[PDB]
């Protein structure tokens, strides 16, 4: 149910500061976690229900992250994005 | 409507081989966060690797794009981080850089091929044949990160020259003109860069 | 916002499906987080807020975890419980 | 009510230092998810570590605790994981085993020690001095993780012994007993591990 999605966006969408024309793939992480499978998360949900324990569970979120994303922005200056897209996804 | 040499930084960054390669150029060769200087040799490094790793689709686009207005011109001339890989305090003379190219394999190696593939067809032709265009730019694109580097000298014209000018060749005036308008007047390159961008 | 907190519990307590009478101090990670800092979660939230995107921020989150604990149960057999417990916390 | 051997768990696993090396020692000492062979010596190496990194008050409490009931010498008894760092197939004879000992720096050093520390006050007098209690207790906890790794034996006395017997003695089998009743009935040993679990 943790999946990885791309859209195709202008890099004004990001809403970074920037006032350029250029272009991105952005690329995230989507959905709901398994519940289980460390030591912690099955702790964590046995806790919350006899009630001894809202904060706790896993979330679906970048493993690794895409290369880097140059741009020259209306200016005539050049930008880099760093670790701005996800190149895969898990439940940490 | 846009650019041709925006539609090309599209078509780039939207391709994982170009996308890459073009983000680990402009990493050492970009400043303007400070002015600061960059480290020109990692630039070169970069901006060799850009060409020779991306397929020539995408990384002429970025070079022989066609300009309709003088911002498109700026955008294309910003391609090569000029600021950094191009211009220095001085130009030397161009025959002193010529001899330091000669002295670099890589340089030598891609100058030679520059002077083989960018010349007329015949002893009157002014052109050269078309399909020599591709060998042509494979040649000019590669003088890119080599002390040789080249570039766009103004808005109204392909013409392009490495940075160096023919102040104090004394006797040797000629050929040292010889040497700088065979890239400021190559009509084979123009020809080349003008066919690339169909039009 | 995002702390660590330790509690003394039993070990079943921790409803692991075991039969002991051994104890532990277990430790977890809570609250909220700064909402920003990455550059992903700016886009995530910037893309949000102009609709172009409920899945995406990050959470407070182990980003160490404690030494093993061992112990005997009832029926005189030994367990080892390994990343039960949480040691440093960040935003993730 | 609960056990003192208990007691000393709990008090184990809420110390970061006891509770890292007993984890560190059940780890290659328990088998029971299979049955399986362990690793003699990561486990007897593993033991050796736990007694001389953990302060004796936590470390003794796990061993020399009282019981009143045959449950709680079964949790004493399974300490030293004896499935793994204690029985064999056989038990070799004794005094076979004191020479092994021998040729081994580690268990020769601890054994010359625990003969040192936990012997009789005087020539009659059966028991040792109650200020040399804790220096005979530091020799037999020493002993554990060597060749000549001792346990508790029964459910009605504090007798302990290394995995040997008297078997094929000849005429050395006084001596063998000697030997082994040295560990079996040690009046200063017993006295040193009533006085810990004070009562
Ligand atoms: C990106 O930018 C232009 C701005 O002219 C906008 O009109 C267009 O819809 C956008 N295209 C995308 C996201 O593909
Ligand atoms: C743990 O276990 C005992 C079981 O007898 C229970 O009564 C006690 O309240 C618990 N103690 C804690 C969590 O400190």
């Amino acid at each position: 149910g943790c999946v990885l999605t791309a859209i195709h966006l202008n890099v004004t969408d990001l809403g970074l500061g920037y006032e350029t024309k250029e272009e991105l793939i952005f690329r995230y992480c989507s959905g709901s976690c398994d519940a289980a499978e460390t030591t912690y998360d099955k702790i964590l949900k046995n806790l919350s229900r006899n009630r001894r324990l809202k904060v706790g569970q896993a979330c679906c979120r970048p493993i690794a992250f895409d290369d880097d994303l140059s741009f020259l922005d209306d200016n005539l200056v050049y930008h880099i994005l760093r670790k701005h897209s996800a190149k895969r996804c898990g439940c940490i | 409507k846009g650019n041709n040499c925006l539609d090309a930084a599209k078509a780039c960054n939207l391709d994982d081989t170009c996308k890459k390669y073009r983000s680990a150029y402009i990493t050492p060769c970009t400043t303007s966060m400070s002015n600061e200087v960059c480290n020109r040799r990692k630039c070169h490094k970069a901006l060799r690797q850009f060409f020779d790793k991306v397929p020539a689709k995408h990384s002429y686009g970025m070079l022989f794009c066609s300009c309709r207005d003088i911002a498109c011109t700026e955008r294309r001339r910003q391609t090569i981080v000029p600021v950094c890989s191009y211009e220095e305090r001085e130009r030397p003379n161009c025959l002193s850089l010529q001899d330091s190219c000669k002295t670099n394999y890589i340089c030598r190696s891609r100058l030679a091929d520059f002077f083989t593939n960018c010349q007329p067809e015949s002893r009157s032709v002014s052109n050269c044949l078309k399909e020599n265009y591709a060998d042509c730019l494979l040649a000019y694109s590669g003088l890119i990160g080599t002390v040789m580097t080249p570039n766009y000298v103004d808005s109204s014209s392909l013409s392009v020259a490495p940075w160096c000018d023919c102040s104090n060749s004394g006797n040797d005036l000629e050929d040292c003109l010889k040497f700088l308008n065979f890239f400021k007047d190559n009509t084979c390159l123009k020809n080349a860069i003008q066919a690339f961008g169909n039009g």
